[PDB]
RNA sequence: UAAAGUUGCUGCAGUUAAAAAGCUCGUAGUUGGAUCUCUCUCGGCCGAAGCGUUUACUUUGAAAAAAUUAGAGUGUUCAAAGCAGGCCGCCUGGAUACCGCAGCUAGGAAUAAUGGAAUAGGACCGCGGUUCUAUUUUGUUG
């Protein structure tokens, strides 16, 4: 059955990516899925996107740009601390001048430049770059 | 897909986005609980219920107009059935399988869809003991099953 | 007639009220709002120089309210000029439980009781006369956001001129951009 | 393909779709107003009824159950509801 | 409830049973005074061991032990011993080589008092350590809460 | 030991190179869909008290042998070392980090479990009752 709906979200932005469509729907959607959403938002990777809200779980709308290499999730979900970070992003990253691990903290969910701004740890969500 | 055949089928209802009663329904919540109630008399589980409402007297879903599901509507009043109706209707299943099975001894395909039933019935049970619906002392006897129905 | 929980009455509640007390004098729906009881209003200004009035009308009471909602704001908007009136149900937030509180809920917050269902309830409320076809929020570059509320059609005039009135009061009681739109069909 | 608004669906394509399908899933199914050929007065009938609805106020049968929608009696005429 | 069933008359040590009493004075019996102590760490005395008759040597709020050291939780799993039960303790011990857990378990005898009554297989415990009560009991059952869903 | 991504957690393979049980059911195990934005009392506005269901997680703090490892200083003639040494009686070291796991500690509340009312075996206000009981009574005694 299908579980970590996150998973499929990114798998279906990254095959629509890869097919170079400029729109994709994923569905179901979730607060998780629009966080992270919303991280990739905010570093240009993505565009603008839309929710439907139907009665049981809503769908979402994606805009692509093409700047998006690729975009993963990593499970299971590995608690992170401040000391492993650079070795996360040394094993999935593609470089140090671009490119961005997920976390959900405390303090919510953001890269891993804002978790070490704010000297926080938590738990690993995905990736893109 | 389906949990003991290999078919995996796309075939179910899809409620509307709208949950506001419609304006030519002139039924009120009391009469539909009333019609519930003297239908439940009649001797109907609350999915047969839910078809002659639905067919007849032109209400979409109950607990739309009332605010309630059905058994809870039969629960809250007292008429309700000892055991759910699903795990009943699997009960009678396993019992008519049964009564087929002891006459026809050779027949190998009825053996195999009893199991089947069967272990439906036991994964019913279980959750519905986790739920306390059923008692924790409740079990599946072949002996008793068809007493039970 | 209106009944403050607070239980103080101010210059527009007692206006509303009088405004009320009128109607049940000289409107042949006099026996409906004699027993309806309202519990607090509110003037505020929505688009440049307009204004609008919002009446919170208790839960108990809303679908009676409802069932005479469109003569008593064709009434109120005769009897108060050029000022848009919507009633609205006064619903309580129960705070999100948290690790840091203590004995204020012995019970489980129902959800009813909750800030996502009653802004749900607040806009279906606003939007009475007509049915709520659909939502969608998009989520813009900025990271803001945005409701665009699909409406029947079937009721479009009754509050098209409404239009940029039920924005403004959802933007002053729930603080969230709201947009209305009607689809071509269904 | 690429660029197609799947925000703006058609409607012509979104009836064409299955009902689980489209972007709000929107049954096919609806109620009509059943007249009777003699009685003056009108039953509500779910268009794919599963029972054999009897007229209230007669005797006469209103529509037999079958695979999809419900098949209405000769001369028995019928509206679509709202 | 008798109290005598041992070859042995029981007794709480600390309370005098004998102390003269006139005639006068002689209303009944004279509601032989109890012994209790208030275990520290903000644990309650339970009523039933303040308003009881059992004697429980072993008891930590009627007897002779003291509460100190570490105290736990578990689920009771077995109480077919007198006057002490088998609690189950589970945790999830790490393995470094692949950053994952795997379900660890070890059970506890745990001396039990009379004055928890309506005691039964599922509800948690937290238990406090003692000296050696016997040969695998170094444990006694302080708090007694029910599980989610009782009646 | 590395090379060996030829033991594969990172990170391997199973159509034909070695390889998926003949097929289904099924206990344990593993995994599991949306959803929910601290106060009332005590002591000098604070210090106190609970308890918010409990955690996991994350960050901090404490406690944690020396040697070894990393590392600061220091021309052993250089170096491996050593913990010495420097100035014309004085001057100055003999640092610091790290130390899984479990156990203590205090912040955070995203994620992930868990509960809170549906025989009302409900919450809050007042009521009334039932019972037992500690002391007020009160220069004193009594
Ligand atoms: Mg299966
Ligand atoms: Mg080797
Ligand atoms: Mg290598
Ligand atoms: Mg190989
Ligand atoms: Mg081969
Ligand atoms: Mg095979
Ligand atoms: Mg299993
Ligand atoms: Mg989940
Ligand atoms: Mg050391
Ligand atoms: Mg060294
Ligand atoms: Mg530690």
């Amino acid at each position: 059955v299908r579980m970590n709906v996150l998973a499929d979200a990114l798998k279906s932005i990254n095959n629509a990516e890869k097919r170079g469509k400029r729109q994709v729907l994923i569905r179901p959607c979730s607060k998780v899925i629009v966080r992270f959403l919303t991280v990739m938002m905010k570093h240009g990777y993505i565009g603008e996107f839309e929710i439907i809200d139907d009665h049981r779980a809503g769908k979402i709308v994606v805009n692509l740009t093409g700047r998006l290499n690729k975009c993963g999730v990593i499970s299971p979900r590995f608690d992170v601390q401040l000391k492993d970070l650079e070795k996360w992003q040394n094993n999935l990253l593609p470089s140090r001048q671009f490119g961005f691990i997920v976390l959900t903290t405390s303090a919510g969910i953001m890269d891993h430049e804002e978790a070490r701004r704010k000297h926080t740890g938590g738990k690993i969500l995905g990736f893109f770059f | 897909g389906r949990m003991h055949a290999p078919g995996k089928g796309l075939s179910q209802s899809a409620l509307p986005y709208r949950r506001s009663v419609p304006t030519w329904l002139k039924l009120t919540s009391d009469d539909v609980k009333e019609q519930i109630y003297k239908l439940a008399k009649k001797g109907l589980t609350p999915s047969q219920i839910g078809v002659i409402l639905r067919d007849s007297h032109g209400v979409a879903q109950v607990r739309f107009v009332t605010g309630n599901k059905i058994l809870r509507i039969l629960k809250s009043k007292g008429l309700a059935p000892d055991l759910p109706e699903d795990l009943y209707h699997l009960i009678k299943k396993a019992v008519a399988v049964r009564k087929h099975l002891e006459r026809n001894r050779k027949d190998k395909d009825a053996k195999f869809r009893l199991i089947l039933i069967e272990s439906r019935i036991h994964r019913l049970a279980r959750y519905y003991k986790t739920k306390r619906v059923l008692p924790p002392n409740w079990k599946y006897e072949s002996s008793t099953a068809s007493a039970l129905v | 007639i209106v009944k403050p929980n607070g239980e103080k009455p101010d210059e527009f509640e007692s206006g509303i009220s009088q405004a009320l007390l009128e109607l049940e004098m000289n409107s042949d729906l006099k026996a409906q709002l004699r027993e309806l009881n309202i519990t607090a209003a509110k003037e505020i200004e929505v688009g440049g120089g307009r204004k609008a009035i919002i009446i919170f009308v208790p839960v108990p009471q809303l679908k009676s309210f409802q069932k005479i909602q469109v003569r008593l704001v064709r009434e109120l908007e005769k009897k108060f000029s050029g000022k848009h009136v919507v009633f609205i149900a006064q619903r309580r937030i129960l705070p999100k439980p948290t690790r840091k509180s203590r004995t204020k809920n012995k019970q489980k917050r129902p959800r009813s009781r909750t800030l996502t269902a009653v802004h749900d309830a607040i806009l279906e409320d606003l939007v009475f006369p007509s049915e709520i076809v659909g939502k969608r929020i998009r989520v813009k570059l900025d990271g803001s956001r945005l409701i665009k509320v699909h409406l029947d059609k079937a009721q479009q005039n009754n509050v098209e001129h409404k239009v940029e009135t039920f924005s403004g009061v959802y933007k002053k009681l729930t603080g969230k951009d709201v947009n209305f739109e009607f689809p071509e069909f269904q | 393909p690429l660029a197609k608004d799947l925000l703006h669906p058609s409607p012509e394509e979104e009836k064409r779709k299955h009902k689980k399908k489209r972007l709000v899933q929107s049954p096919n199914s609806y109620f009509m107003d059943v007249k009777c050929p003699g009685c003056y007065k009108i039953t509500t009938v779910f268009s794919h009824a599963q029972t054999v609805v009897l007229c209230v106020g007669c005797s006469t049968v209103l529509c037999q159950p079958t695979g999809g929608k419900a098949r209405l009696t000769e001369g028995c005429s019928f509206r679509r509801k709202q | 409830a008798d109290i005598q069933t041992e070859r042995a008359y029981q007794k709480q040590p600390t309370i005098f049973q004998n102390k003269k009493r006139v005639l006068l004075g002689e209303t009944g019996k004279e509601k032989l005074p109890r012994y209790y102590k208030n275990i520290g760490l903000g644990f309650k005395t339970p009523k039933e061991a303040i308003e009881g008759t059992y004697i429980d040597k072993k008891c930590p709020f009627t007897g002779n032990v003291s509460i100190r050291g570490r105290i736990l939780s578990g689920v009771v799993t077995k109480m077919k011993m007198q006057r002490t039960i088998v609690i189950r303790r589970d945790y999830l011990h790490y393995i470094r080589k692949y950053n994952r857990f795997e379900k660890r378990h070890k059970n506890m005898s745990v001396h039990l008092s009379p004055c928890f009554r309506d005691v039964q297989i599922g509800d948690i415990v937290t238990v406090g350590e003692c000296r050696p009560l016997s040969k695998t009991v170094r444990f006694n059952v302080l708090k007694v809460t029910k599980a989610a869903g009782t009646k």
